[PDB]
């Protein structure tokens, strides 16, 4: 963001970030697990705070 | 004497679960069985040989009540 233009950062983009291999080693793919949420409570007793 | 007035404590932590979280019966006869019959072996030779003590005396005592009687 700035003064940049889109044209001169695209080439230096393929100058630069070529070499990054594209498609995954062994090709095994990432799938987010979803996370659960649960009703609870932590208590941390410290009174000379 | 009121909750935030009671004692000073450091370095304990409590963790909790929700009542909407839980089952209400996890084990009821796998392990209410055997810690009611711990309980029952702590407490037995203190508390029963009075009351053997007792049946002993009534048995004793209602059986010289009746030979007074009749020959």
């Amino acid at each position: 963001a700035g003064g940049v233009e889109h044209r001169q950062l695209l080439d230096l983009a393929q100058k630069h970030f070529s070499s990054l291999s594209g498609t995954y080693v062994e090709d095994a793919v990432p799938a987010f697990t979803p996370c659960r949420f649960t009703g609870s409570e932590i208590r941390h007793r410290d009174d000379a705070l | 004497r009121e909750f935030g007035h009671l004692t000073r404590m450091r370095h304990v932590i409590t963790y909790s679960l929700s009542p909407f979280e839980q089952r209400a019966f996890p084990h009821y006869f796998t392990k209410g069985i055997p810690n009611v019959l711990r309980r029952t072996r702590a407490c037995i030779l203190r508390v029963a040989p009075p009351f053997v003590v007792f049946y002993l005396v009534y048995t004793w005592g209602t059986q010289e009540f009746e030979k007074s009687k009749r020959k």
